């Protein structure tokens, strides 16, 4: 009758994505594979984060249809990166006193933002726009992840004066010798 | 109504379902016309004969050097032509009166009687063998006398000479024929005729001579319906339509703009006669919006004549028109296929659900091609297949399908070179036998069955497979990940619980390394997991012999990934799934050796059997307390490696097989043989006795060549020796008697690979997909459901291949060591894997139960698709496992031990009764 | 006078499609009209007609900004809240979205009574095991007590400890959720911890493993 | 126009000064004035300027009345919010006591395997733990599911109490975790619950109980 969903813990190892807003739009952190971060207005399947703690507090954001990893540079621009370098790209998390996640860099010190003005966390002072984040759980099937699926328009004999349009005629491949 | 139509594309976008329209079987309509055709000039021959004047093609053909005018000598060969309608058991036969035969002067002037005589005698025979005759009256034969007076179809004086002449075949053969076609194929006729002079007269005029052409002779036809509407079908009831030739087309991407262009090609193809014959009067105005003053204009009172001036919508659709002669300014840029049931759906909804009447149908074959026509069976199976499907599965209202050409002729452009015929025509005899083609037999054998009945070899069966039967997977690319997940770490840390329980690391003091365990390496209980939600009883997969020995030799041992391999092995045991291992597979980089041994020949140098021996010795001592089931050799690639790689690869086997049968069967009492990969071989022609040789060469060559010395007498087969004899092809090698005796043996059960069938054909249809080391054809049937990969699934062939197997080599136990499709899509292509292994588990049952072979596992193809992509019954995405549907179907046949029927109570197996596994020796 | 139809006033402030909040929050929807004469508003949650009974609170229907506020966000307001502004000469609509999410800020909470004590047979086979419920994500470390080099007891009074596993960037959640231990000898024998920690805090909880025969 | 210090424009308006506000609310503190001429309008927090960025979320100060408001109000926002309105004669002060109560953004968290499924041996001293972990202090209730209607839920969710062991403010909040139970016997054996549940929602722990 009470309790309809899913405990209050045991569901930190899914997928996510990293919701935030200001009070006028609002986006889910998106890593592509160009290792270009932004935000998808929708759960996309480039907004799935596999989010893994390496340390007590200190989590690592990938991304797991980008195969990426959400790093940091110097400056606080965050982007994608195949390989992952534990000293950049890896956040100390905190939650606020408001509910909402914020992630900074533990040497940079800049939060993760979606935003231009790159501050750093200071605590209980004002965060940039787009870093105060949220967890929302993933909507997406698993099928519409794995989508290159080409249907491979081959078209045997491009010419249109073909004796087999239908294709009966289907040579395997084989290997003739040289006596 | 014009526009209806342009929803077809949308209508097929989405997927069939495989088990409901894979197998789609069921007979025709009762009162279904089975015609078969032929035109005049084609066929007839006797260009003069009996004062026959000259049409336009002896004028296009005598230099305008492969004439028609003694095409098949159809004009004096009555009784053949009317036999081979007898004996194709047809129903209708299509025939045309030619125009200047029976009229050489004109209608001014008196008809020739003997022409006429002709095709009354033919009338009368197919009346007295009780076929039905549809008459074409004018089928590209226009006199010439017309052709020179009035400047051909370009005046509109002729529509008179067309109404006369016509006239005076519905005074003469009325009474007998009720089916008439008026104009075959107007546009070609207007548009190669008058607008491009690859046809009829050869004008090369102009597309306005084109559109002026088609103008008149859509008011021929008009001229010719009303007459037979006024004067000839009160007293006769006939109908009489006009044979529009249509092309089908496909969008090149799916826009909308597209969508436009295609009806835009089909409505200046087809819907340039359609629209005014059958809707409106009038021409399709998307040509009206486009050559209007190309397009000459229609007046009112000829939009009311030329209205409703046909009783059935007639359709051709063969290699006439599509992809031959179709204009390719009139396919917009877009794709023209070949799809007759997607045509005949536009045709049901643009013009107002018509009785369609497919009155010419076909495709060719060479014109170097004698009575084995496999293309064209195939073509023609497919043909009346969509033309079934559109009757069933899309309410089409076919009321008869005419296969062209009865007998070989004349082709119009093509001259000789191509051959539609259903009966074989040798040009240069003098009796033109018309002796029947495969297309011949297929056909009468098709109209005798009245389409395609549910064959009593392919219903399901019920039945159980016997107890211990191994249900196992396949995965040849096993996730080698040799990364240990607990007590890797061995400091000794200072753990502050009360103001911390941050750790501190102990400097200096590292404890003692615990023995390595298999709960350690982490990749290896998610698979089992994923297995056991499989429920399967056998797991198949192999060994990488680069990664044990990377160096060829035992001199650098890799004791982590054989201790990997050993703790998959022993958690599969442990948990009730017995490993199969395979040593050696080529699905791999080079060869699947090692970088020394791939380097050094690799399989032409005997130093990789004697290292495959060792190597072998090496796995059976490791993991041979676990495994208790070897595979040698998995499935090496017959069709792409040497005699000599062959050669040593049977020694190889032979040699790893005696290692484990001398020094180590006695020990840990399991069984080893080699996995072959056996994919049916079949004739395309079911009667031809040349495609059943063909067969046989191409399965000795195929599965043979390396089962032969292993299962059967210890030489390679005799059709293979003997094929490669006679061609000077001494490069299969020679056992020695040391080297027989130690091959012949080396087996202790049969494990075979089978995916698909191959249809084969002895006749060089073309030589560039032609075999000419086999001799072969290899085809399919192309009414076979495919994957998107284009692999055929035909499940029958796995219980014919069973078959041949107990055949050649005796009743052995049979594993099925590899069985399964590929994917390309969303989930519809799990449809066609439910379907696959549905039928194909049912096909091993038919064997072992029906047929009696010795049966002892099935293994599905593809565990997952992180290691084999598109394969697998679990997809991976996002870094998970998905069980896909036919995961959950594979485990109901699992746990049913296959399909028990009605009534089951079906164990009766304790301390197991069958022989084919470790008895008591 | 004028027969206007309304409009929206700013398409600006309109354009956030979904609202994810934590619970007890308060959502603010505006959809600011104009027109003659002044359209009146209505709010649908769910496609049925949103009145201040169907929720406990209730909201503030405020027409000046054209706005519905909603205090105290509870997870049983999730769904669409449709905007539909009439009057006689027109009607526009406009849906937004409401996600609620509970928010946890406290330390991992391990499940009672595992891991749990075990005496066992020698060469055995034991696993130990601990869910953690971190509303954070949390590290999880399995460590045994060890007491090689003197006592138990280090230079301070804090305990010698071996992290026999730990949590990492290619680990999955129920990997270190149970320790696993094959052939237990009298060494694997003593205090295993499963210490779980986030950034609120750590929690840990132990059990002893003894071996008998 | 005349020198006169800026007096307020509220008669019973301005005199609520403790504002026991609960967590993530809307506070607005005003002070409104009428300057001779325009005045100064400052807000302080506790003694420093209270700059916009001072506060997670930041605040919204509106000079058409005289009112900072803090949207979304956190614990760490409690204090002495000064409004200070300056002219050239003089200044007004004045202040606010903000105490923000707080309350936890979730249902009440409890413990899994609390209770657990026993093996009552015949009529023990059995004791059913239940932590709950709120931060307002919630109501409890157990629902002992008792032998009528044979399902679980039948017509709508049965109320299935009959415990006289309730929620208390008074009482001590450590010692209702546990549920002592006396005469366990086989009359008395199915399935438990633990309800705790406060202003966001409701949460059950689901436990069996078998007497041999
Ligand atoms: O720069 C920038 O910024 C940027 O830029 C850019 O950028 C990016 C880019 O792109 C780049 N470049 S490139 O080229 O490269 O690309 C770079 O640059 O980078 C960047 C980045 O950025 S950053 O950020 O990083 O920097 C961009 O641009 S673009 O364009 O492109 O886009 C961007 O980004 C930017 O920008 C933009 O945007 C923004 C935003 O965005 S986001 O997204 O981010 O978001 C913006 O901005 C913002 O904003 C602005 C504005 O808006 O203005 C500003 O602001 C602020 O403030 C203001 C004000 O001011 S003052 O000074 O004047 O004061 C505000 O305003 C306001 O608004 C509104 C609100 O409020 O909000 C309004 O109000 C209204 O409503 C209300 C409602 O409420 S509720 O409730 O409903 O809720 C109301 O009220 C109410 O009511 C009342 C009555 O009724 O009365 C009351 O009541 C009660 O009581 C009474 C009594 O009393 S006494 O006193 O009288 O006694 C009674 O009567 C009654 O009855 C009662 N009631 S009951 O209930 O009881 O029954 C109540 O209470 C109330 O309530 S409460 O709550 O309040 O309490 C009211 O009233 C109304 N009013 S009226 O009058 O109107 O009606 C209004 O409208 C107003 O107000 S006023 O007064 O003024 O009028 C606002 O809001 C604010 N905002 S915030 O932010 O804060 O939010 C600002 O500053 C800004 O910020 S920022 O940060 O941004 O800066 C814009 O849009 C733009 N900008 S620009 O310039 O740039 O363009
Ligand atoms: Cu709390
Ligand atoms: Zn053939």
């Amino acid at each position: 009758y009470p309790n309809a969903s899913p405990l209050l813990g045991s569901s930190w190892g899914g997928l996510i994505h990293l919701y935030t807003a200001t009070a006028r739009n609002s986006y889910h952190l998106q890593i592509h594979k160009n290792g270009h971060v932004d935000g998808a207005p929708h759960q996309t399947i480039y907004s799935a984060l596999m989010i893994r703690s390496e340390d007590a507090g200190f989590v690592v954001i990938t991304g797991v249809m980008s195969r990426r990893y959400l790093c940091m540079d110097f400056r606080g621009n965050i982007f994608g990166s195949h390989y992952f370098d534990p000293e950049n790209c890896r956040f100390q998390h905190q939650t606020l006193e408001n509910g909402y996640d914020v992630y900074h860099s533990p040497q940079y010190h800049f939060l993760v933002s979606l935003g231009r003005a790159k501050r750093a966390f200071l605590p209980g002072m004002n965060p940039p726009p787009y870093s105060q984040f949220l967890s929302r759980r993933n909507e997406i099937p698993l099928i519409h992840f794995n989508t290159p699926i080409p249907r491979q328009h081959t078209q045997s004999a491009e010419d249109d004066s073909e004796r087999d349009p239908l294709n009966v005629l289907k040579p395997r491949a084989r290997m003739t010798p040289a006596p | 109504e014009p526009g209806d139509g342009a929803q077809t594309w949308a209508r097929f976008s989405r997927p069939p379902a495989p088990e409901a329209a894979g197998l789609f079987q069921g007979t025709f309509p009762d009162g279904f016309l089975w015609a078969v055709g032929s035109a005049a000039y084609q066929t007839e021959g006797g260009w003069q004969q009996h004062g026959k004047g000259a049409s336009i093609w002896d004028t296009f053909t005598h230099h305008p050097p492969a004439t028609g005018d003694v095409a098949s000598d159809s004009y004096n060969n009555v009784f053949r032509d009317t036999e081979a309608l007898r004996e194709l058991g047809v129903t209708h036969y299509r025939f045309s009166i030619s125009w200047a035969r029976v009229l050489p002067n004109g209608s001014a002037g008196v008809p020739n009687r003997e022409g006429l005589r002709y095709y009354r005698r033919l009338l009368e025979r197919l009346r007295e063998l009780g076929v039905q005759p549809v008459v074409t009256l004018y089928h590209w034969d226009l006199p010439q006398r017309l052709q020179d007076a009035y400047g051909g179809w370009a005046n509109r004086a002729l529509a008179d000479h067309f109404r006369d002449y016509a006239e005076l075949c519905f005074r003469h053969f009325g009474g007998q024929v009720k089916y008439w076609i008026t104009i075959d194929n107007p546009y070609v006729v207007a548009w190669h005729g008058y607008a491009t002079g690859r046809l009829a007269p050869g004008i090369r005029g102009s597309p306005r001579l084109g559109y002026l052409v088609a103008h008149n002779l859509l008011l021929a036809h008009a001229k010719v319906w009303h007459l037979y509407n006024t004067s000839f079908r009160p007293t006769q009831g006939g109908q009489v339509s006009i044979a529009l030739s249509s092309h089908w087309i496909n969008p090149r991407r799916m826009t909308d703009h597209s969508i436009k262009e295609c009806q835009k090609s089909l409505d200046f193809v087809l819907g340039w006669f359609a629209k005014p014959v059958f809707i409106d009067g009038d021409y399709p105005e998307s040509m009206k919006n486009n050559l209007s003053s190309i397009l000459p204009d229609f007046t009112e009172s000829e939009k009311k004549f030329i209205k409703g001036t046909a009783d059935f919508f007639a359709l051709c659709f063969g290699p006439t028109l599509s992809f031959q002669l179709l204009d390719p300014h009139m396919k917009f840029r877009q794709l023209e296929s070949p799809n007759l049931r997607q045509l005949l759906s536009w045709i049901d909804l643009e013009f107002n659900h018509p009785q369609i009447f497919i009155v010419e149908n076909g495709w060719f074959v060479s014109g170097t091609t004698k009575r084995d026509d496999a293309k064209y069976m195939y073509y023609l199976k497919k043909f009346i297949m969509e033309t079934l499907k559109a009757i069933k599965l899309d309410g089409v209202d076919v009321i008869g399908y005419t296969a062209w050409s009865l007998m070989d002729g004349f082709e119009w452009h093509r001259g000789y070179s191509i051959r539609r015929g259903l009966f074989y025509v040798d040009f240069l005899s003098q009796d033109k036998m018309l002796l029947p083609k495969s297309s011949a037999l297929f056909y009468q054998k098709l109209i005798e069955k009245n389409g395609f009945p549910p064959l009593p070899e392919n219903q399901p069966l019920e039945g159980t497979f016997p107890c211990d039967f191994a249900w196992g997977v396949v995965d040849n690319y096993i996730q080698v990940d040799t990364t240990l997940s607990q007590f890797t770490d061995l400091n000794v840390y200072l753990w502050d619980v009360h103001h911390s329980k941050r750790l501190i690391k102990v400097d200096g003091v590292v404890t003692k390394k615990r023995k390595s365990y298999c709960v350690d390496f982490a990749a290896i209980q998610p698979q089992i997991a994923l297995l056991q939600e499989m429920h399967v009883t056998h797991f198949r997969f192999s060994l990488d012999w680069a990664l044990i020995l990377p160096l060829g030799n035992q001199s650098q041992v890799n004791h982590t990934i054989l201790q990997y391999y050993r703790c998959m092995a022993s958690e599969l045991v442990r948990v009730n799934i017995t490993p199969v291992v395979a040593l050696w597979q080529p699905m791999a980089p080079n060869q699947g050796l090692p970088r020394l041994l791939a380097r050094q020949g690799a399989w032409e140098n005997p130093y990789t059997a004697l290292a495959f021996a060792e190597y072998a010795r090496l796995c059976f001592q490791e993991l041979g307390h676990h495994v208790k089931l070897w595979i040698t050799m998995n499935e090496p690639y017959t069709r792409n490696m040497t005699y000599s790689a062959g050669h040593n690869l049977l020694k190889a086997h032979a040699l790893a097989w005696h290692v484990y049968n001398e020094k180590f069967r006695h020990a840990q009492n399991g069984k080893i043989s080699i996995a072959l990969q056996a994919d049916w071989i079949e004739p395309a022609c079911p009667f031809s006795q040349k495609d059943k040789e063909v067969a046989e060469r191409v399965l000795e060559f195929d599965i043979g060549w390396l089962a032969e010395p292993i299962f059967g007498s210890g030489d390679y087969p005799w059709v293979m020796r003997d094929w490669l004899n006679q061609r000077n092809n001494f490069l299969l090698p020679y056992f020695t008697e040391d080297e027989k005796k130690l091959i012949q043996g080396t087996f202790d059960f049969l494990a075979l690979s089978h995916y698909t069938t191959i249809l084969v054909d002895s006749e060089k249809e073309d030589p560039i997909k032609y075999n000419d080391y086999l001799e072969v054809q290899e085809m399919t049937d192309i009414t076979w459901l495919n994957s998107p990969s284009q692999v055929a699934v035909v499940p029958w062939g796995l219980r014919k291949v069973l078959n041949w197997l107990k055949f050649k080599y005796g009743d052995l136990p049979m594993y099925i060591i590899s069985n399964g499709i590929d994917d390309g899509l969303h989930a519809e292509d799990d449809q066609l894997r439910v379907y696959y292994m549905q039928n194909y588990i049912n096909e091993a049952l038919k064997a072992h139960i029906l047929d009696g072979i010795n049966l002892c596992g099935y293994f599905a193809y593809s565990f997952n698709d992180r290691t084999a992509p598109r394969f697998g019954l679990y997809r991976y995405a996002a870094d998970q496992f998905e069980p896909k549907a036919s995961m959950k179907h594979y485990r109901k046949i699992i746990d049913s031990n296959g399909f028990p029927g009605p009534e089951t109570l079906e164990r009766f197996c304790p301390e197991e009764f069958t022989v084919c596994t470790e008895c008591s020796f | 006078r004028m027969p206007v139809a309304p409009y929206w006033t700013s398409p600006e402030k309109m354009e956030k499609k979904l609202h994810a909040v934590p619970a007890a929050k308060t959502v603010k929807f505006k959809c600011p009209s104009s027109g003659t004469p002044n359209p009146t508003l209505r709010w649908l949650k769910n496609g049925k007609e949103f009145k201040p009974d169907h929720r406990i609170g209730g909201y503030k229907v405020r027409y000046a900004t054209w706005s519905i506020i909603m205090d105290s966000v509870v997870p049983s307001d999730k769904g669409n809240y449709t905007c539909i502004v009439e009057n006689e000469y027109g009607s526009i609509n406009h849906t937004y979205q409401l996600d609620v999410v509970e928010r946890s800020p406290h330390r991992p909470i391990l499940q009672a009574g595992l891991p749990a004590n075990k005496t066992v047979a020698l060469g055995s086979n034991v696993e130990f095991m601990c869910k953690v419920y971190s509303d954070p994500q949390p590290h999880i470390q399995w460590l045994k007590h060890i007491e090689v080099n003197g006592s138990k007891i280090g230079p301070d009074n804090l305990p010698y400890v071996q992290i026999l596993k730990t949590a990492g960037v290619n680990t999955t959640d129920k990997e270190m959720e149970v320790l696993h231990l094959r052939n237990v000898s009298f060494e694997d024998a003593g205090e295993y911890t499963c210490l779980a920690g986030n950034s609120i805090g750590l929690s840990h909880h132990s059990a002893w493993l003894t071996v008998l025969e």
